[PDB]
């Protein structure tokens, strides 16, 4: 039944959802599901049973959707991965893509004091969980044994992170 | 204008009749060239000409023939024999005449009952 | 094309298909005791 | 085209669920399966 | 057998006009449409030499029969389709062959025609009915 | 010929009902203003109530193909019918187009659209094809008069089929089949003109000023 099930949400479910990824855009509204919808497909990467082909789909309709949503709803998200990222398991090529992007296109909502135009500007609570997980990553990183692949993959992670978050960034904590 | 069919009424002679009421005995006349005592399945030949002939209208089963009543607006009955002007001569009204006829007809049905769901 | 589509359309309104999808389906429950109860797939309704 | 022009000619190839006259629907007609499912009496055959 | 013949160049007519409807809105007949319009167009010759044959000498059965069946709808169809195609093979240089093909069916059409005017009095039957079919196809007979 | 149908040919379309073990004869009708819906006019018990014939006439145009149809549409004389044809059908009283609506009012049916009258010919909507109802018909033959039809609509790909329903009869567009009788009314071929002819409108004089009328419309 489980393989059943994953079939048919590699095969019909998710790649609808990555086509229809710019529907998501401008979704303010409903950002409660789309919260729960981003869980629940996140949770689907970190699978048991799943095959390559069925783990790469989740995975690229993790990123389309992310790719198109606003800061104000992947903080949720990107919380969980601020426990999951510094560990860099296996399952951390994906993540690590996903901040990258997400950092690199949303730059000036962290950067710009005044804001990225209609996106407006951050606040007190996403600067922090974007430098608790550069400083996560960075020291995580410094311990490990070098793998050109986990290095390449990080590198840019922590570039888009430290360009996204504002030099004098005040952490009163 | 009243989708009213003319008809030989028992108790009023010619008169006006719904098109519920009419059936071939009450409602059904003929054109005759004088008062001289099939289903062709085609266009058939020309018979009756506009302006030209001059019609008397028969009522099939009674018989009685169309006149005016005797003393214009002269009333209209079936008589046995009937006069000798008795010849009615026909114009074909035009398209616009009539269409504007069955028009009134309809607009008249609907604002009526519309003005009495 | 325009003509099967539309004929398409007119036979199932996307309701109904969007009610097949919404049925709740039977899934295997890991039991209290330790040992799995797994629906019968073959006379259920399955995501096929 | 030609699937599809064959069986809008003949309308029970769609079975009953998607009959013009007395169709319930496909979302009814499933719902009926898994209500036959559910019950072993109206799909398994006769004990004897 | 006459009436059989007929039939078939009827239907062989219908198919014909139907090829020319197709490649009408075209502007050149590509390789496999020229093929089959020039084999289409040898059959209908053999089936225009077949009718010529029965009423030639002249045979006055076969020539009423001939007037009373559906010949003249087929001729007035392949007026249609020679009018229209002689004047759209001529524009392309690549299509000589298939106007020379259409210009002897044209021919073989006409001679039986001429055929079937074998024995005709003044004031015919048979040449009130072709020329009512000509005036029915004016403005192809006109082009042609 | 007398049997053969050809355009410019007013004609109306009458079906065949078993109602109550009766067979009642309809005649396809619409209305010009206020309602552009097809009906039927019942023409059976016509012994003890007049059918209106008036609404039923309907002028068959034109006669093409559906290659030239096709043509037609891509591009944007007394011709006779032939089976598998696309016709054109004019209402003689409104010089409106009989179409296949694609709004639908069937409860009944799903897939069944409408029948109406439209303003303009424009589209494949108003054209009709042409079926035999029996084998002895074949694809090409001239339909004549009293042959059973087989009406498709072109865009649709559904029958002029008639719904009983309870003894309520209606037309409308739909996937089940009905055979339709096409019963001349008047014939092209009728140039000749200053006779009086059935169903036209009248005046009936008296003298030369007198004429047959009534006090009132008012009812």
């Amino acid at each position: 039944a489980a393989l059943a099930l994953n079939r048919y949400l590699c095969s019909a479910v998710l790649p609808l959802l990555t086509r229809c990824a710019p529907l998501f855009a401008g979704t303010e509204h409903y950002t409660s599901l789309i919260d729960s919808t981003l869980q629940t497909i996140y949770r689907l990467s970190k699978g048991r049973s799943l095959t390559k082909a069925q783990r790469d789909t989740i995975e690229e309709c993790l990123l389309a959707i992310c790719n198109h949503l606003r800061p104000s709803m992947l903080q949720q998200l990107l919380r969980r991965l601020v426990f999951d990222v510094p560990q860099l398991n296996e399952y951390c090529k994906m993540p690590l893509k996903l901040l990258t992007n997400h950092y690199e296109q949303c730059w000036k909502y962290y950067c710009l004091p005044s804001g990225w135009g209609s996106y407006g500007l951050a606040v007190e609570e996403e600067l922090h969980l974007t430098e608790k997980l550069f400083w996560g990553i960075f020291d995580s990183l410094s311990h490990k044994k070098y793998d050109p692949d986990l290095f390449r993959m990080a590198l840019p992670c922590l570039s888009a992170i430290a360009g996204a978050l504002p030099p004098d960034y005040l952490d009163t904590r | 204008t009243t989708g009213h069919y003319l008809a030989l009424t028992e108790d009023q002679g010619l008169l006006l009749q719904d098109r519920a009421k009419s059936d071939t005995k009450s409602t059904a006349f003929s054109f005759r060239a004088s008062k001289e005592i099939r289903d062709i399945e085609g266009m058939g030949v020309p018979e009756i000409k506009y302006g030209d002939s001059v019609c008397f209208v028969q009522h099939i089963a009674s018989g009685l023939w169309v006149t005016y009543k005797a003393q214009l607006k002269r009333k209209v009955i079936l008589h046995q024999e009937g006069h000798m002007d008795d010849g009615l001569t026909l114009q074909r009204c035009q398209r616009e005449e009539s269409q504007a006829a069955r028009i009134i007809r309809n607009t008249t049905a609907l604002f009526s009952q519309f003005v009495s769901t | 094309a325009i003509r099967i589509r539309s004929i398409l359309r007119s036979l199932v309104p996307t309701e109904d298909l969007v009610g097949i999808i919404s049925i709740p389906l039977k899934l295997p429950s890991l039991n209290k005791d330790g040992s799995i109860s797994e629906p019968d797939m073959a006379a259920n309704f399955c995501p096929d | 085209s030609v699937v599809v022009k064959l069986l809008i000619r003949r309308p029970e190839c769609f079975g009953p669920a998607l009959r013009g006259e007395g169709g319930n629907g496909l979302l009814a007609a499933m719902q009926g399966a898994i209500k036959i499912s559910e019950n072993p009496a109206l799909d398994l055959p006769s004990q004897g | 057998v006459i009436i059989s013949t007929v039939d078939y160049l009827l239907r062989l007519q219908e198919s014909i006009s139907d090829f020319y409807w197709y490649y009408s809105g075209k502007d050149i007949i590509d390789e496999s449409g020229q093929h089959n319009f020039s084999k289409a167009l040898a059959v209908t010759k053999q089936i225009f030499n077949s009718l010529t044959e029965y009423i030639q000498g002249p045979c006055i059965g076969n020539q009423q029969s001939l007037a009373h069946s559906r010949l003249w709808d087929a001729v007035v169809g392949f007026l249609h389709v020679f009018a229209n195609m002689q004047m759209k093979l001529s524009q392309d240089s690549s299509q000589i062959e298939l106007l020379k093909e259409l210009l002897d069916l044209l021919q073989d059409m006409v001679v039986m025609l001429l055929s079937l005017l074998e024995g005709n009095v003044v004031n015919g039957t048979i040449g009130k009915q072709m020329v009512d079919t000509l005036v029915e196809s004016s403005t192809n007979v006109e082009m042609i | 010929e007398i049997q053969f149908l050809r355009t410019e040919d007013e004609v109306v379309l009458q079906c065949i009902a078993n109602i109550h073990k009766e067979q009642r004869k309809f005649c396809l009708a619409a209305e010009g203003l206020g309602n552009r819906l097809c009906f039927l006019e019942p023409t059976s018990e016509a012994k003890y109530v007049p059918p209106d014939l008036c609404v039923c006439n309907f002028v068959l145009e034109q006669s093409l193909s559906v290659r030239a149809l096709q043509e037609m549409l891509a591009n944007t004389g007394h011709r006779t019918l032939l089976y598998g044809h696309a016709i054109l059908l004019r209402h003689s009283f409104s010089g409106m187009y009989l179409t296949c609506l694609t709004t639908s009012r069937s409860q009944t049916d799903k897939l069944a659209f409408d029948v109406g009258l439209r303003e303009n010919a424009t589209g494949e909507a108003c054209w009709w094809t042409i079926h035999p109802a029996s084998k002895q018909r074949s694809e090409g033959e001239k339909v004549r008069i009293g042959d059973d039809l087989i009406l498709v609509s072109v865009s649709s790909e559904r029958y002029l089929h008639l719904s009983v329903s309870n003894g309520n009869v209606q037309v409308d567009a739909s996937f089940m089949q009905t055979l339709w009788n096409v019963h001349p009314t008047c014939s092209g071929s009728s140039i000749e003109e200053g006779y009086l002819l059935g169903g036209h409108v009248v005046r009936l004089f008296h003298g030369h000023d007198e004429c047959l009328t009534i006090p009132s419309t008012d009812q």
